[PDB]
């Protein structure tokens, strides 16, 4: 059943979002109390009757809007900014999937979405555990890129393609390099698709992650875009564990010597941001970075637990000339929509 | 004609026979439920009657109508099979209803593969449950050795393990028909080939390889396909009579290349081989055993203790192989320490390898 | 590239074959005069790092 609704706006949940007081502080009326019917855009809570679900260009209008204005302002706190944008993208996400209609422009909404998603997985890193929570959205993102994968899937047996194919498969495989089956994945690719530049990129990835090359991982991060270097911001507590056991292994005589290894290699080989952060690392971890060098010694390096905390890696939002809008759209923007 | 199947069915029931299923119920011979159901008795009887209609199905090439027979087949053979009270007589007639319900269940062109699959696990984790002569558990291995045939074509694999843990701790399980023993750690090969547990693959598929009938002369080679890059990752690389024997001559360089970039030639002069069969980023792997042998290559040459890093940059660099660096020797090398394949240290302050004397470097 | 199975349900230890000796480790020696190692000896030996 297709809708006939013709807003971007709820129709009827306004006024009940004004009478329970649940509403959104970024988009309301400046003076509280009234609700904006200019800007008051469905919340997310068969689906009856053609109100609560738009049609395509509607919807389309919907992510110009959200896309132009609503994602660049910095008013209000950053509590809820993730929520207000996670929950509209996500409800326009279960619009369309139960919808049933497909198009190329219709594949667009799922990459501006999966764009913001790769996006946020880096900046809100810092965020304290109510307000982030990675975990729901990392098993969001996989639900996108696999409902992606399996739409791309359609239109190529139906005998059209995509300019912006090859690009998200890329994405796919840097998702999960830690699960091995994925290369029986990329052996049932495409062959325009196999043999395309950013696939390949993956490949080398995936090479850097299973061979343990941490010289062609941290090199080859600075040879990516910007989407492409923040979902590699996962791994990077995994690398340099893996990297710096075999370099705490392999400098001794047996296991009670000391191998004095010299600083501004160590930030040279793994990508730390300067020596604050690269003493606080290796710290924690057991071995000592105190005086002029690193010491190594195999009896005084165990595993860590408990707490993992990460920050921002600063090389890779060095890369984010252009601001925040303009990344999860994909160059210039469709300016003034009303 | 149809006296005559119905007498024979009558006679499947009351002799207890094993081969009348190879008589009426299996596709391999020539091949109305109101008449059955005057007959016979409901669970022993809806077979016929379906069979009948799924005949007539596939006599005009009708596949969808042959797939819900086939789907009533085993569910009615699975509820008339659990009303039996602990016999063996009905599992000859366990193995024409699997069986065709695989090469059926393929041909609806996926989601049908899937619906066939938890169909088809709705009767085995029916089978499984009851039971030493009177157990229903003996056909089990030829019913597992398709869920592994299911699941390989669809490529949604990613739960397998209770099916396996749930066989692997048996009591029969070094006696069963050795046909369906050779078809089962084949597949179990694959999946240690895979999420790398290589020994696994090469002791499970070495048993294959080892038994086996010379009859089908496709088994050998689709098993010798399948099982190389195995024993090149363990180290043990076939010899040129048996490549010369069965006419697989697209490794030979290869088992060149690794021995002494000619590597990355090798695999690129045949490079639309390996991704038809799935084995080319398996193969790409094997640049650390390579790389080791580049370094016998260059340990042999110059005839020292302690070697300089720079030899090993400039044998890199002849590879064309891009970006190679001071700092990319100076990490494969401590990855060869860590693993075990060279001995040794990597001296920071003299950039020499310093390596051990009385053996070099273990062999594999 | 799918698995035929089998013409025969059982047969004995004697039906299959084997060649015996496929798997062999006879590579891992002191062979140094290979040509491809010949090869190598100009480029290691063009930058000035020579050693019997």
């Amino acid at each position: 059943f297709v809708g006939t609704c013709l807003d971007m706006c709820p129709e009827k949940e306004r006024y009940m979002r004004e009478t329970r007081s649940q509403l959104s502080v970024f988009e309301v009326v400046p003076g509280t109390d009234q609700v904006d019917h200019a800007a008051a855009v469905k919340e997310y809570s068969e689906e009856p009757l053609p109100h609560e679900l738009r049609p395509l260009p509607v919807l389309s209008r919907t992510m110009d809007y959200l896309v132009t204005q609503i994602m660049d302002q910095k008013e209000g706190s950053l509590r809820d900014w993730y929520d207000f944008v996670w929950n509209r993208t996500r409800g326009i996400r279960k619009d369309i999937t139960q919808q049933h209609l497909c198009d190329p422009l219709t594949v667009s909404l799922i990459e501006k979405c999966t764009r913001f998603h790769i996006h946020c997985a880096h900046f809100m890193c810092e965020e304290p555990m109510s307000s982030f929570d990675a975990k729901i959205n990392n098993e969001n993102m996989t639900k996108c890129l696999q409902s992606l994968k399996e739409m791309y899937q359609d239109l190529r047996n139906k005998g059209v393609f995509c300019a912006s194919e090859a690009e998200f498969q890329g994405y796919n495989v840097l998702l999960s390099l830690n699960k091995g089956d994925i290369l029986r994945e990329v052996q049932q690719f495409h062959p325009a698709v196999r043999n395309s530049s950013e696939v390949k990129f993956a490949v080398q990835a995936f090479a850097a992650l299973n061979s343990n090359n941490f010289v062609r991982f941290f090199k080859l991060v600075q040879s990516a875009s910007y989407l492409n270097a923040c979902l590699l911001h996962c791994y990077f507590s995994q690398i340099r564990k893996d990297a710096l056991r075999a370099l705490n292994f392999a400098y001794t005589v047996s296991t009670q010597r000391s191998t004095i290894f010299p600083l501004d290699g160590v930030v040279r080989m793994l990508l730390f941001r300067d020596c604050e952060e690269a003493t606080d690392f290796l710290t924690c971890h057991g071995l000592t970075v105190s005086d002029g060098c690193v010491e190594l010694n195999r009896s005084a390096f165990l595993e860590p637990e408990g707490l993992s905390k990460t920050r921002k890696s600063v090389f890779i939002t060095r890369k984010l000339t252009v601001s925040v809008g303009e990344i999860v759209n994909g160059g210039p923007l469709p300016p003034v929509p009303r | 004609t149809i006296n005559q199947y119905l007498q024979q069915v009558y006679e499947a029931i009351d002799s207890r026979d094993g081969a009348s299923c190879a008589e009426l119920v299996s596709f391999k011979h020539p091949h109305p439920e109101e008449k059955c159901q005057q007959v016979l008795e409901p669970p022993y009887d809806e077979m016929f009657a379906a069979h009948l209609r799924c005949t007539y199905a596939v006599g005009n090439h009708d596949f969808i109508e042959a797939y819900k027979c086939q789907t009533v087949i085993v569910q009615s053979f699975l509820r008339a099979f659990q009303a039996h009270k602990e016999e063996n007589w009905a599992l000859p007639v366990m193995y024409a209803v699997a069986l065709d319900l695989r090469v059926f269940a393929n041909n609806a062109d996926g989601d049908m593969l899937e619906k066939a699959a938890e169909l088809l696990m709705s009767c085995f984790r029916v089978c499984a449950s009851d039971t030493i002569e009177d157990s229903k558990k003996w056909g089990m291995l030829f019913l597992v050795n398709q869920l592994f045939k299911i699941y390989f074509k669809i490529n949604k694999l990613h739960l397998c393990k209770p099916l396996i843990r749930a066989i692997d701790s048996s009591n029969l399980k070094d006696d069963y028909s050795t046909a369906q023993r050779v078809t089962y750690k084949y597949y179990v090969g694959r999946k240690a080939m895979f999420d790398s547990d290589f020994k696994q693959a090469e002791e499970y598929l070495s048993f294959a390889f080892e038994h086996c009938h010379r009859s089908s002369q496709k088994n050998k080679r689709m098993i010798l396909i399948y099982l190389l890059p195995v024993k090149m990752l363990l180290g043990h690389m076939p010899t040129v009579e048996l490549l010369k024997k069965y006419h697989l001559m697209q490794f030979a360089e290869v088992t060149r290349a690794v021995s002494e970039l000619l590597l990355h030639e090798a695999l690129a002069k045949h490079e639309a081989f390996f991704i038809r069969c799935g084995i080319f980023l398996i193969l790409e792997k094997l640049k650390i055993i390579t790389y080791r042998n580049l370094f016998k290559k260059v340990y042999l040459l110059l005839k020292t203790h302690q070697l300089s890093l720079d030899a090993f940059l400039v044998a890199l660099k002849f590879m064309q192989v891009e970006d190679v660096d001071i700092d990319e020797v100076q990490c494969i090398l401590a990855n060869l320490i860590y693993m075990g394949h060279v001995k040794g240290y990597i001296s920071h302050q003299h950039q020499k390898l310093v390596v051990s004397k009385q053996n070099p470097f273990p062999p594999l | 590239d799918e698995f035929e199975e089998f013409p025969a349900e059982d047969w004995a230890g004697l039906d299959e074959d084997e060649d015996a000796h496929v798997w062999e480790d006879n590579w891992d020696d002191d062979n140094v005069e290979d040509d491809f190692s010949n090869q190598l000896r100009a480029e290691l030996e063009k930058h000035g790092y020579k050693m019997e």
